[PDB]
């Protein structure tokens, strides 16, 4: 509901905006819902547009997502990797499931988290029973195994870890503090607070 | 069961009840009871108390045919309410043995129904309506002694009768009275 | 194992033992279903013994008029007398049936409450249809009053006036209004 | 529901509108839903406003309505009759129940229908049971008979038919082709197609 | 849903509006829903605003309401009476329950109805069972009797009728044609149609 | 049925139960049982175990009148919980033969109800409330020996009693022991 | 859920629009939902407005509709026929039930379909049971037969087929490829692709 | 639903507004729903903003509320009391529960009601059963008793009545006519009608 | 729920847009929901409008769709083929069912996917039981066999595969990696990442 | 449901705004709903934006929240701490659960409450049963102990209390008046009313 808008002074003129837009004006994409197909498109569109508006400047992705569709994950991931610009990933609170992979998928050197951030990794789930003939189910299961090994493959690529190890570690849900996530190779740095009541 | 036990004790007295909406389920039980009773004793009368707001025509015709085909006479008693098929069945009682309790109400009206499907399908349903309507009237005319033109006219909408008015219209032969019983 | 249905269920078994004592109950909303069972019980009892009284305990908030008239006619046409006992609550058709008991044999338990009021109903269809429903209302209303007036000995004008809205009676007040002949106590 | 909007050139300026608004700019009111109380108010407001904007020019009412509340009917009717301006009624498609009376209630000489239009007339219904004390129900029923005889009275006024005849004919649902409706006196003319070929 | 908007020419400039707004610009308030609390507030706000914008000019209230909350009725009523400006009430179709009282509560001389309008009056109802301890219920009932006698009082004030008579007449639902409503003292005049064609008569 | 069979074996011991919300249905079965038992043996006592959160007043008065009109004495036993009509009926037991089990709880409070229609209708409902309330208090005062003013006061809201407190208030004559 | 808008340059000024509006600016009406009463009004209003904005220029109607109310069909039909301007009908995908008749009802010479379009014809249905007294039901059934024979009549008028034949062919659902629809006289031409 | 907007002439320019906005422009806050948390925030925000826009001028609060959350009541109350500006409270129809306290909490001398207004006071309720361990429930109950005695305390402060007396009177629901409410010390004056006739 | 908008500087003026609009300004159509009738129309309208705005320039179609109505598929397909302009298809994530055919239906040489894209092909399904007389059901089944063989025909046309082979391969669900989809002839190239490192 | 907007005069021009926007223009963020993920993002976005618009000026956070997700709490908390600007926290009514920690997490010296404000603290709950294998549940339980000890740790940091003591005190729900909350070290000052009388 209550998301205020505001106005920016200038000599050129006077413009209305939101926080989310202002953020976007600064090449910041906010990834904060469940990674459902709809929202994934919205993210890709944003990525693709930013690249188009200025290919040389960095894109930053703010992450606070409780998780999402493996199906949509790879799309976003490809798009991230694909665009000309560097991607800076920032976990603000939580990066879970899919969102964890994306956090990890930022350009190396530019993956971050706030200190009390929380990264959670887990193999692809499927709640909701899929009903069917055994034939259709074996195909399904095959697909899920592919999807699983692909998630592991791509995490491996970006953490510097062996894929087999990722598989072992993600068999069950795996929760990482920001520090732990750094050790694991999911992020490069942990953001220090920049309060002006520092020195 | 208690209720059942009472209806059973009464059943062995050759007394049956029609006390609700006439469905297939209720119709079949009734037809069975008549079959059963007619088999036990083909000579003795069956008494059929009716307190029913009517119901399925098809299901009601099962009862009617079953009544007509029975070897024994079938006396009908309208108590409280005899409406639609309720009235029909009441009026189908063996002639001279159709009774109304004095504050019973009889309701006569044309058939209800429904229409659905393709235009071809509906055409057919409609053809049936004509046939059924015609037939139901023919019978009510026969039962009551009224001319079919009047049955049709009066049946157009809900037509209510007191016991007295029902007697004169010909639904019923007698009205019952007092502790020491009566007729008309 | 032992001791099942001499009378199938416990509740039923009790009502049955009482039924053989010529005691019947009207304990709920008067529907067709309940009415028919009652009419049956009266028919049954009258056939068993035409001379002996039937006692009809009433604790009912009322119900269907049509269904209630089935009972009433059945009561009236029974060879034997029918004693009515108001216990707890006799409302609407409940009161009516109570008051229809054989005169002199209508009882109220002392903290029973009697409720008299005009019929309720509904109005459904095309304007032609409604016209007809309405005509019936007039007939029924007139008749129900006529009867209550007869039962109670009150004039029909007063029955009409008092019935306009919920009219409550204590056992005492009911006795003097003429719904009931006696109050039990000891 | 995709309903396009568009823009109108002019020397005075440039304005956005819909079809319905453009229609309204031409003093055409579109009556196309079920005549519920809400929509009836909307219609009256439109009538009242058009009269106010220019009392001398005709108001046209396009009708394609599957029917509606008798309660709201008389309001619209009174408003139609009441305003200074002539009312031109046009049945595109269907004018049922209430909408039929309104169609009929246009100013004489100006009641029309497209050729395959369809007018349906029927006495006031009441689906939904109304529960209550008999006393309340008799009052209700009285009201419904008043409402019925008033519908017939006002149809009679506008068709040139006797009210008793209307009552006979509407006892049951009565369906009129455009031609039949003209004969009946509900519309004055049946629109001929004006295609340039 | 389909309520068109339009545009008004002028030398000062060019403005977009609705019917309802245009009506409001003419100091006409439209009372057409059920008188629930929300809508009542909307009405009072409108009244209060109109008074503020120009206290000397009349406010007109168009009425076509199937009825409403007694609670909100008195608020609207007080506000109507309270504001500086005269209130002109016009029943377009139906004025029921609360809306009837309001219609009647217009400034004398300025209460009207269209010919086939329909006024309905009835004592305060309460559908929905209110559950509770007897104590709470007696309080409730007391409040409803107060509310009932206040409705009658205020109708009496404005119709010129005795309150006891109102009570009798409203015991049950009471329906008035426009003519009958005039006789009853709820409106002052019945609007004649002003069609420019019927004006050979 | 098993449950029924147990209740039946008990019934023939002149022991009846009031174990739930007092509706018309439950009331009528109880009144029947008393009628039945009184007819079997007018001299011998009836024992009425009560574990009920209360219920319909009207329905409860059926039982009460039935109890009062019975030829035989009616002993009442509060077990677990006797609330509202539950307490009333308990307290209506024949004087000297009202018992509480030691951890039973008694609840006394004023009647509940509802208010429905037109203002005229509501006026009438309300008039009845006054009557009923007055009467229910009068009786509880009679049963307990408390003055009607105290009954009224205490009944205003939920008033809880332990067995001990109930004994001294006069709901019950004895507490059973071991 | 998302339909983009865009902006058009010009010397006169700069205007925002949708696809559907831009289409409308070109005198193209899009008929794409179920023909319920609400949408039928929307169509008529569009037709009537276009005629008013410029009576001499053609109106084109793009059709991709899974079907609709017979009640509303005849209204739209009358309106199409009635307006001054020629109506060009184009089936993009599917023209079913009512929509098929409309497709057919375009001005002759100007009825088209894309190659894999699909026309479906069928007599008036009525899902939902209509309950009632027999009297009311006979009236209903009468009405439906009228409605049926009118659908056939008007199709016959526009296809050049005999009405009796239409009745036979539509007894049951009838599906036409674009080619078949042309043969049947529902459209005049089948659009060839114009790619380079 | 149907809440018209309008336009204000001036030499400085031409502005669109609602009634509610126009009211706000006059430093009038409309309190008319149930006092749920959401709306309470909306009220505080309005109060806090008005104070900010002009601290010296009075803020007026129009009240017609069927009641609300005790939780949100104290917030609004604190805010009312806290801001620089005087608060003028006006009961238009009803001021119930929470709303009653607020009405009462206006600055002394400036608390009013229309003649047929109706004030209702009642101790804090809690519909909805709160389930839990006894430990958690005793804490809850404690909190409710605090909340109750605080409501009474603050009413006492503003009516000039003793808190114990307030508690007696509010044990059960208590309904006050405008006149009675004045006597009770909830409002200072009862508005007389200002009709020019 | 949130999709930011932004503003574009220029000397001519200053314009607001979304990502989707900006995309559209670049002749990119985004196909990302389930291919229901509504959305299909929206796609066609976009196609038809882009062709109209500039017939010579390429239209690009971004695809990430979990699948859709066969009914609507052929419409979009026809429209894609029909317009003057070349169609460039790009699978961003998933192109399933219908969407797979469309991906394939791009103009040859211009069909692409991102590396981890995923194409899924399957014969036309029908969840939801269709009830009916056998006669009506045989007609239905006929229709669905037509629809099936048409899907296969048109895939065959665009992949260079034999229709019978398509039928065999799609009997059951068939999933293709981007590479595999290229081999299969559904896309022409697999997009390489263009990161400056 | 109804939140008025208004207009601000100036020589530079004339602007429309709400209360919430006007508040935001003054670097005031309003935290008033349940701290669900959606709203938490909205808060962070606001914080981050304010820092960006002017890093040296204080940000004020108005709190009236009935509580919220521990998950989102830490995010907001990190963001608060992280931004360059000082954070001023103000409890207007209620600061519960998460909101209490945030209130406490303001920059020292700048944590306040109105006099009748109410702070509630409680260990992390989990309504809704989480179903699962024991293995998955042990991991869950572990997580929730981490989350608990982290809430305590960070409260300890900001109140100057020992974490073990916090744990004892929050075992069960703990409710603090504004005064008590000051003693506890959750706020620095209790706002005095500033009414011009």
């Amino acid at each position: 509901y209550i998301l205020p808008s505001f106005i920016e002074h200038s000599s050129f003129g006077v413009k209305e905006s939101n926080p989310y837009n202002k953020l976007f004006e600064e090449r910041i994409i906010f990834l904060g819902v469940q990674v459902d197909d709809a929202s994934a498109n919205d993210i890709m569109a944003q990525l693709l547009v930013l690249e188009s508006l200025d290919p040389d400047r960095d894109i930053t992705m703010y992450i606070n997502s409780p998780g999402g569709g493996f199906t949509s994950l790879m799309a976003i991931y490809d798009t991230m990797q694909y665009v000309r610009a560097d991607i800076q990933t920032v976990c603000l609170g939580q990066a879970a499931s899919a969102a964890a992979v994306l956090l990890a998928a930022g350009t190396p050197g530019k993956r971050m988290a706030l200190p009390n951030a929380r990264v959670l990794i887990h193999q692809p789930s499927l709640s909701g029973v899929i009903q069917g003939q055994f034939s259709d189910l074996e195909i399904q299961a095959a697909e899920i195994e592919r999807m699983r090994t692909l998630m592991e493959t791509t995490l491996a690529r970006h953490t510097g870890k062996d894929a087999g190890v990722i598989r072992k570690d993600t068999d069950r849900d795996k929760i990482l503090t920001a520090e732990e996530a750094k050790d694991y190779g999911i992020i490069d740095t942990v953001l220090e607070y920049r309060k002006l009541s520092a020195q | 069961s208690l209720t059942d036990s009472v209806y059973e004790r009464l059943l062995s007295e050759r007394i049956i009840f029609l006390g609700s909406e006439v469905n297939d389920e209720i119709a079949n039980r009734l037809c069975a009871q008549i079959l059963l009773l007619a088999a036990e004793d083909a000579s003795k009368d069956i008494s059929l108390y009716i307190n029913s707001p009517g119901g399925s025509i098809s299901a009601g015709m099962a009862i009617y045919d079953t009544m007509v085909l029975a070897p024994c006479d079938i006396a009908t008693y309208a108590m409280g309410m005899a409406a639609s098929m309720g009235e029909f069945l009441l009026a189908a009682g063996t002639k001279g043995k159709r009774y109304a309790l004095p504050h019973a109400r009889i309701l006569m009206h044309q058939p209800l129904g429904g229409v659905t499907g393709s235009a071809a399908d509906i055409a057919i349903q409609a053809e049936q309506f004509a046939v059924i309507k015609k037939e139901m009237f023919r019978l009510n005319a026969e039962f009551t002694g009224q001319p079919i033109e009047r049955i049709e006219a009066d049946s157009d909408r809900d037509r209510w009768f007191t016991a007295a008015e029902a007697l004169e219209y010909g639904f019923v032969d007698h009205i019952i009275t007092r502790a020491h019983v009566n007729g008309e």
